[PDB]
């Protein structure tokens, strides 16, 4: 049998790699990576549909309360009153992240919230705008499970209302388009996200080494440029490349899609686009939005990634499982 | 905005202006500083 | 109805319900 | 181990089918190779 | 020692190799985030809100 | 002022 | 470059690291 | 990556409780 076993293992191994040898030769056309994201398209196809997450219970409400409150204030407001309201609410974010003694006594939990509406005003009713501080005392009026909770719903404000703007001006796919590449490249290169994510840091230092450096660019939109140097002011020893996954994450949400990190081995026919999207619409519930890696070991196929969960298609991975199969 | 030493009057006023809760502990009941449901 | 949250914390609504902040003592269920 | 190694040969011719059969599958699709 | 059976123990093998990709749940080790709805490591090494370095990490379900 | 610990105007300077 | 530098402990860029937050002053190491 | 790799250089050239040369908090 030791003889038998090692006979079927080497015959085996043989096997294998030739068999891999042919696939690399085989896929190695574009026609043959074409029909073979053809074929994973009608798998999924036939695949059967499946059946603010960092937040305690009071927070998640009283976020949603305030994000509720920033859609029916900002309905009316434009462009230019957006960007205001979105520079008020980041200064106003980072004086409670400095002012430690305010934003604890701003952030207490408490059943009449009086007291902490004539805080703000007597504080800094003049200055900033009307809508500034109405959403400011609508933040602080509900209860936060955590003080720190204050500020992330601040900044979440703000950020609503720089992709509300994006939204009026017209760049929503734009601006999503150089959010994601921005992440892309922020992974791509661990030490400048690590220089940036420093806190420690002075905040300003680091949004200008951002703007001279990355986001300075005659090709970059101005919407993304200013919401990742608020992003990257407002940083709290947080990843910068999880932040900017966090930025366009929820600016794809705000349209109720959802992130699919597709992987290709080349770029996708229009039409394998439409197919891919549909596909997984239909199988996730809601609509996605895809977006594009390539990669040349995945050898065709696709191998998607939506929030948690994996579909892998590469070849590659069939490859190493098949090579994994031998007795 | 501009941070001032006023804000540092500011919360004494806050303070000084400020029925309990079951927290799990009451919050509330100011006459530690996070507790002395529903 | 409640969620467990932790393995057993139980989630619940607000005025529905005891660690706080609604919650008591697979994810999600 | 004399027909272990007797039989490396006797089988290294057909590995190939086996082989081709392999890639086809992982495929799907038959590969002539 | 009847080598047609070897050949066909693999004949058999690679013959119905269903690899066909399954939608699968995956974490990543935080020092492990992920797996929702809950495992393999690489190499065959085998729970609050939470979490239940950076290595991908299978459920075996 | 009294918070547990007395806290005065100016660890960080460390009911009512 | 993949050199880590003291924080306490030593944090290494991520990807790079050979306790969470890519750690496992200011000296590389 | 010319461009970043000259920026970010400047930058940390021209930034270099407290006592930086045990945690990033205090000693």
């Amino acid at each position: 049998q030791q003889l038998i076993r090692q006979l079927r293992t080497g015959l085996g191994a043989e096997a294998v790699n030739k068999a891999a040898e042919i696939v690399r030769a085989h896929v190695a056309d574009p026609q043959a990576q074409s029909a073979t994201v053809d074929r994973f398209l009608s798998e999924l196809e036939q695949m059967a549909p499946s059946s603010t997450s960092r937040l305690r219970a009071a927070s998640r409400q009283s976020l949603a309360a305030l994000v509720e409150k920033f859609d029916s204030v900002a309905g009316g407001l434009d462009a230019d009153g957006l960007t205001n309201l979105a520079d008020e609410l980041a200064s106003v974010a980072k004086l409670l992240l400095s002012e430690t003694a305010l934003n604890k006594h701003l952030a207490e939990p408490t059943d009449d919230s009086a007291p902490k509406v004539r805080l703000l005003e007597r504080l800094l009713s003049d200055k900033v705008s009307a809508t500034t501080l109405d959403l400011l005392r609508t933040a602080v009026s509900n209860r936060w499970s955590t003080e720190s909770n204050l500020i992330d719903a601040v900044e979440h404000t703000a950020r609503l209302a720089l992709l509300k703007r994006a939204e009026i001006a017209g760049e929503v796919d734009e601006v999503e388009e150089q959010l994601f590449r921005f992440g892309r490249v922020l992974d791509a290169e661990p030490r400048l996200s690590a220089l940036l994510s420093d806190y420690t840091t002075p905040a300003e230092g680091r949004v200008a080494l951002l703007d001279k450096a990355l986001t300075g660019r005659p090709g970059v939109n101005q919407t993304a440029a200013a919401l990742l140097s608020q992003t990257v002011g407002l940083l709290r020893g947080e990843r910068a490349d999880e932040a900017v996954i966090d930025l366009a994450e929820l600016a794809v949400s705000r349209r109720g899609e959802v992130v699919a990190h597709v992987s290709a081995a080349a770029e996708l026919s229009d039409a394998q686009r439409t197919r891919l999207t549909e596909v997984l619409s239909r199988i996730y519930g809601r609509p996605v939005s895809v977006q594009l890696h390539v990669d040349p070991e995945l050898l065709g196929g696709l191998s998607i990634t939506v929030g948690d969960e994996v579909i892998d298609g590469s070849i590659a991975s069939r490859l190493a499982a098949a090579q994994t199969g031998l007795p | 905005t501009i941070s001032a030493a006023d804000i540092e009057g500011a919360i004494e006023d806050y303070v000084s202006s400020f029925i309990g809760t079951v927290i799990d502990h009451v919050e509330g009941l100011p006459s530690d500083e996070h507790s002395v449901e529903g | 109805a409640g969620r467990v949250v932790r393995i057993v914390d139980v989630e619940f609504p607000r005025g529905s319900v005891h660690l706080g902040d609604s919650l008591v003592r697979v994810r999600g269920v | 181990s004399a027909q272990g190694d007797q039989v490396r040969s006797g089988l290294e011719s057909s590995v190939d089918g086996l082989s081709a059969k392999l890639a086809s599958r992982i495929l799907g699709v038959d590969v002539n190779s």
